[PDB]
């Protein structure tokens, strides 16, 4: 422990979340990503069941990241002085949806519609581990490659799931609600649909509908690509303003135009490989 | 048309 058991490599990123670096564990040469927090930057904290004062998003990453899924999942984790590091999965080859979208333009609907679908499986994962991720975005999603799977990232803004208001948000204002603009409250359901409404069309008209409060709060949806009536009915489904006429999970994934989805190798042989 | 990253926050 505990620059001994990891070989440290180049920067990958860093902002908001704070850095990121590429790795490798010495123990297997497994490949893992190595993220600092400096624990001034950390506005939220939380307890680890045996008791200890961690940041939320460690909370949170221990309670995703037992069995297989669609969340890029946290090894280990180590206390420094001033920071915290979280020792993550690395897949690759990878690429973020973010500059995937922009280097290819809008998605076809079969390719927008396998992705959408595992973001939905992997979202309906984190609610049923107790976890509210709160910043849905194609930035937060990386798409392996070779397997054709999309793994969430980033759970640092996120919360854990309750059923009475929120009224605290630290997510992506052009990916945040009607009611968060309005009146800075809203509920974890209904908001993380309105997110994923939001992206959906990102991935199918090749960028976000909305950049000004009034844009969201107006609730008018253009569509700057042809897209199919059904897709278009199911993303207008997804950001209707009032929280209550949104769609559940359920009624998401039974919509008609979700039927049929890509299996992820196949999704990589067709569209990535 | 300008596509961009958005910050959390
Ligand atoms: C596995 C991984 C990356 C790769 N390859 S970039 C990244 C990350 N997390 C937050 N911002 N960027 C993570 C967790």
């Amino acid at each position: 422990p505990l620059e001994s058991q990891y070989q440290v490599g180049p920067l990958l990123g860093s902002g908001g979340f704070g850095s990121v670096y590429s790795g490798i564990r010495v123990s297997d040469n497994l490949p893992v990503a190595i993220k600092h927090v400096e624990k001034d930057r950390i506005s939220d904290w939380g307890e680890l069941p045996n008791g200890t004062r961690v940041p939320m998003e460690v909370v949170l990453l221990k309670k995703v990241s037992s069995g297989f899924s669609g969340v890029i999942r946290l090894l280990d984790w180590f206390e420094r002085p001033d920071s915290f590091v979280l020792i993550l999965e690395r897949p690759e080859p990878v690429q973020d949806l973010f500059d995937f979208i922009t280097e290819r333009g809008a998605l076809q609907e079969e390719l927008a519609r396998s992705f959408f679908w595992q973001v939905l499986e992997a979202v309906r994962h984190c609610h049923n581990c107790g976890v509210l991720h709160r910043d849905i975005k194609d930035e937060n999603i990386l798409i392996d490659l070779n397997r054709g799977e999309l793994k969430l990232i980033d759970f640092g803004s996120g919360a854990l799931l309750k059923d009475t208001v929120y009224t605290d948000f630290d997510g992506t204002r052009v990916y945040s609600p009607p009611e968060w603009i309005r009146y800075h409250r809203y509920h974890g359901r209904s908001a993380a649909v309105w997110s994923l409404g939001i992206l959906l069309y990102d991935m199918v008209c090749g960028d976000i509908p909305f950049e000004h409060d009034e844009e969201i709060i107006g609730g008018q949806v253009f569509f700057r690509q042809r897209v199919s009536s059904e897709c278009q009915h199911l993303i207008r489904w997804c950001l209707a303003l009032r929280p209550s006429d949104r769609p559940t999970f359920e009624e998401i994934q039974n919509h008609p135009w979700m039927q049929d989805v890509l299996l992820p190798q196949e999704t990589a042989e067709i569209h990535l490989h | 048309r300008k596509r961009r990253r958005h910050p959390s926050g």
